[PDB]
């Protein structure tokens, strides 16, 4: 007897659709230069893309890469990891991974245009309140305690990007980075529990209204954006 | 005196699991019929069942292929009718399949049965039921099918002693002392049993 | 007969219209969490379905409920809502895949409601895919039906339209299959494809033994098929009338061709049959000759005769409605209470 | 030592020196050891024979019927004794050891008549 064939069809009109998503390293940084370099840059990964798929992640996705490294078990590299931030542009973007395996946490700086990485898998798709997730590492392992023998939870394959709104706890205070001020402007810690209401009164010292009051600082990415959208589309049928 | 609690706990935490994840009906029940080996024991089957577990199926195999797996349906014991030639079944009256099997090969049902034409008025359960040793009997040649119909002297030693102690008692008793064998129910080996009696892995 | 084939209340009687998503969604959750699910969700889901892909999701979600913590329910009006929803949708290749494989899907259709589904085979006009329906309604053994003329006419017209010299399989399941209807005790058709089918089950015993006889078919162990065969033949021919048909020249055929020239189920005082076949050739001459001796114009074309048979069924088809009605409205009545039983959750929480 | 179930039965305990074995019939636990503890003392055999070459066996029936009427099983040798003794029901093994044995012993004979 063969097996049969599972099927479902659920077709609620307005909320299957979801229309684009541009990736942050496509996107020039502030700085003034000739967009020639740009252009040159972007065709460079796009020829790449051709080849290689880069399935959307954001930070706080769970990701599943594996590399050709020239010393190793078959010289194939497997690693699991949460996306903690992705950071540069051009060819030298990278994605940081982090995970704690034997009781001890490990972290990766994946270049995601290097030759010697041979594919990347999204098991899990997520996006976090904080969009930088450094505080990881002060935090309890168990959050980042991520096993790597899961699955990919197969999402489907036009929808909304689910936001898990949720809240960490945290190592006591001797940290590295002092997360507890408003310039980071970040909120899954809990310093309702960390910390108390003095010191949080007095973390709200640094508070400065004016950086996110002023306008000028901003960077509009429309008129970029568009273009890169053109340029992708163009490359792409080309 | 000191108190231990673990030792509570694991037992506690240990039925718990058990009764959870046991293994299921069919997964204990399958076997091989190339190998002849049940899957999670590794134990071979017995010689005489060799041939009935290549050959034939299995109870709940027979009673998929009709509806509601054929209530009042006319299941007989091979083992029974291939020890005598009267026949006995099983008017089951309750049935249940796994829902974990595949082919819904393995469940637990049961109802009133008959032992030599002889009824009970109590609906017990089935002995034996995962074996390949099940045979299905139609709706026609039903009436035909079912159609159906002192003591012992004592030992010698305890005759004399019995002699003995009535004589010393005073009465002749000329009369040669015997007991009720008629009362006596002395059961085949092949009569069913309980399953609730023996356990379970 | 149009108006005992289709029929509008059951399409005009009790339609839900929830949405076939959400149930959709619903029973998902359920069977994610394998907690056993009422008959009710898919009643409603199946009155619901208005297309083919969704006739695939009943499919699928009845595997599902056959393979879920509860199946034995499988009630005869929830079956018949996805036997109206298949066959008006016009899904034959899902309706026969399903029929073979009742053990997968575990679909068990009543005496109307297949005659409605064999005369909607009769009004397509095929004949492989009724003949292996009739071969699972030998499985099902549900044939004290007034469909059992639709059985007789379908066997004996497809023995005859059959063109096949040698099947092992097909051969017994017809051999099988011819005896079931004739059970009905009727007329020389009926107690003469009893013989005709003991006649062939005797055969695919010599040919390839007893053990097939009974172990992928309910049938009975002794092996005196063409000892059962004479004794009717001798009964009727002491015996009405006997309008016969020539199939008695294939009996003959088989008889000698089989006189022509491991484990032992046979007992050893009770003789073999190897050597009984010169005796069953023997007696066999002998109870052929007193049935010429005694009706015996073998011209009269057994198929042709079922067409007279049409009378009595259209006489028939009168309570067979009446059933159906009795069955359609009786539904009716004991399952409502079953929506208010759903609601009393509702109303406890 | 409280076993776990277990039951009631009389059975043989052994005693005496290598080649020199006395049997016990003894009331005891199902569990218990072959030479482990009892409850009742109940009676002896000697399986070799005296200078007068009768073989003692010593039979306490009054408390073998009380244990009985209490409840408890018989081992095979045992009940074989009290079948010989009389008071039990003959055993069917022994029976057909007893035919086979004539058996053979008919059988040999013939052999014997052939070969002469
Ligand atoms: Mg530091």
């Amino acid at each position: 007897q063969p097996p049969p064939k599972p099927v479902i069809v659920d077709k609620h009109r307005p909320v299957e659709p979801e229309r684009r998503f541009l990736s942050p390293e496509f996107i020039p940084r502030r700085g003034r230069t000739d967009p020639l370099k740009f252009q040159i840059e972007r065709k460079d990964m796009l020829e790449r893309r051709k080849v290689l798929h880069i399935p959307e992640f954001y930070v706080g996705s769970i990701l599943r890469v594996t590399t050709a490294d020239p010393y190793a078990s078959g010289k194939i590299s497997q690693f699991l990891g949460i996306c903690i931030q992705r950071s540069g542009r051009g060819l030298g973007a990278t994605f940081i991974l982090r995970n704690v395996i034997e009781g001890q946490g490990v972290e990766i700086c994946f270049e995601l245009y290097n030759p010697r990485v041979q594919e990347i898998q999204v098991v899990k798709l997520e996006k976090r309140l904080d969009d930088s997730l450094l505080y990881l590492r002060d935090a309890l392992p168990e959050y980042s305690t991520f096993d790597v023998n899961m699955k990919p939870v197969v999402q489907e394959p036009n929808q909304k990007v689910p936001v898990n709104e949720l809240k960490v706890k945290m190592k006591p205070k001797p940290w590295s980075k002092r997360w507890e001020r408003p310039n980071f402007n970040i909120k899954g810690i809990r310093f309702d529990l960390c910390l108390t209401e003095q010191q949080m009164k007095e973390a709200q010292k640094w508070n400065q209204p004016w950086l996110e009051f002023d306008m000028m600082r901003e960077y509009d990415t429309s008129k970029i954006e568009a273009a890169i959208w053109k340029e992708i589309e163009a490359s792409k049928r080309s | 005196v000191r108190p231990r609690l673990i030792a509570e706990l694991a037992r506690r935490v240990r039925a718990l699991r058990e009764q959870l994840n046991r293994p299921r009906d069919s997964q204990l029940y399958a076997v091989d019929y190339e190998t002849l080996t049940r899957p999670f024991s590794g134990r071979r089957l017995p010689v005489r069942a060799w041939a009935d577990v290549r050959r034939e199926s299995r109870l709940l195999q027979l009673l998929g292929r009709l509806p509601l797996f054929g209530l009042g349906r006319l299941v007989t014991r091979k083992s029974w009718l291939w020890q005598h030639d009267e026949p006995c079944y099983w008017r089951l009256t309750r049935v249940r399949p796994d829902y974990t099997a595949q082919n819904l090969d393995h469940g637990k049902a049961w109802g009133i049965l008959t032992f030599k034409g002889k009824t009970e008025s109590e609906a017990r359960e089935i002995e034996h039921v995962m074996y390949h040793d099940w045979r299905l009997v139609p709706k026609h040649e039903e009436e035909a099918f079912t159609a159906f119909t002192a003591s012992v002297p004592y030992p010698p030693l305890l005759r004399a002693m019995i002699i003995a102690e009535r004589q010393k008692n005073g009465d002749t008793s000329t009369e040669e002392p015997m007991l009720n064998v008629q009362r006596i129910r002395m059961e085949p080996w092949d009569y069913p049993a309980k399953q609730e009696d023996k356990g379970r892995a | 007969s149009s108006a005992y084939v289709d029929s509008h209340k059951w399409e005009a009687r009790e339609k839900e219209h929830y949405c076939l998503a959400d149930l959709a969604s619903l029973m998902d959750k359920t069977f994610e969490r394998k907690l056993p699910v009422s008959s009710l969700t898919i009643s409603r889901l199946i009155d619901n379905i208005s297309s083919r892909e969704e006739i695939d999701h009943a499919e699928y979600y009845l595997y599902k409920f056959r393979h879920s913590p509860n199946c034995w329910y499988l009630r005869n009006w929830t079956i018949h809502t996805w036997i109206r929803q298949c066959l008006k949708y016009d899904a034959q290749d899902k309706a026969l895949y399903t029929l073979v494989n009742k053990v997968q899907y575990g679909i068990f259709p009543d005496n109307f409601t297949f005659n409605l589904l064999m005369d909607s085979f009769i009004k397509k006009e095929n004949y492989k895919d009724a003949l292996s329906v009739v071969f699972e309604v030998m499985m099902q053994e549900a044939f004290e039906v007034p469909s059992t003329q639709l059985l007789s006419l379908y066997v004996l017209f497809h023995c005859l339209a059959k063109k096949t010299d040698f099947s092992w399989e097909e051969e017994r399941n017809f051999g099988a299959s011819l005896l079931l209807p004739g059970l009905k005790q009727k007329n020389s058709v009926g107690f003469s494809s009893q013989l005709y089918g003991y006649a062939l089950l005797g055969k695919v015993e010599l040919q390839q033994g007893l053990r097939a006889v009974y172990h992928n078919m309910p049938l009975i162990w002794k092996p005196g098929y063409l000892d059962r065969a004479l004794q009717v033949m001798e009964k009727v021919a002491a015996s009405p009338e006997d309008i016969k048909l020539c199939r008695e020249a294939l009996d003959v055929l088989g008889a000698v061709l089989k006189a022509l020239t491991k484990l032992v189920e046979q007992l050893d005082i009770e003789e073999t049959e190897q050597s009984k076949l010169p005796q069953y050739l023997e007696r066999f001459k002998a109870l052929h000759s007193k049935l010429q001796a005694l009706k015996i114009e073998s011209e009269g074309l057994l198929s042709l005769t079922t067409q007279l048979v049409k009378e009595k069924l259209s006489t028939c088809e009168a309570e067979d409605i009446a059933t159906y009605e009795q069955n359609l409205q009786q539904w009716h009545l004991d399952l409502v209470q079953l929506i208010q039983r759903e609601q009393q959750q509702r109303e406890q929480a | 030592k409280a076993y776990r179930g277990g039951h009631l039965t009389i059975r043989l305990a052994l005693g005496g020196c290598t080649n020199r074995p006395f049997y016990r019939i003894v009331a005891a636990h199902n569990k218990c050891p072959r030479d482990g503890r009892f409850v009742e003392q109940l009676g002896s055999y000697d399986p070799l024979p005296n200078s007068h070459g009768e073989k003692l066996v010593a039979l306490n029936l009054d408390r073998i019927r009380h244990w009985i009427g209490c409840g408890a099983h018989l081992s095979k040798p045992m009940e074989k004794l009290l079948g010989l003794a009389g008071f039990f029901p003959l055993h069917p093994m022994m029976i057909t050891n007893a035919e086979r044995l004539r058996r053979k012993r008919a059988r040999e004979v013939l052999l014997a008549s052939q070969k002469t």
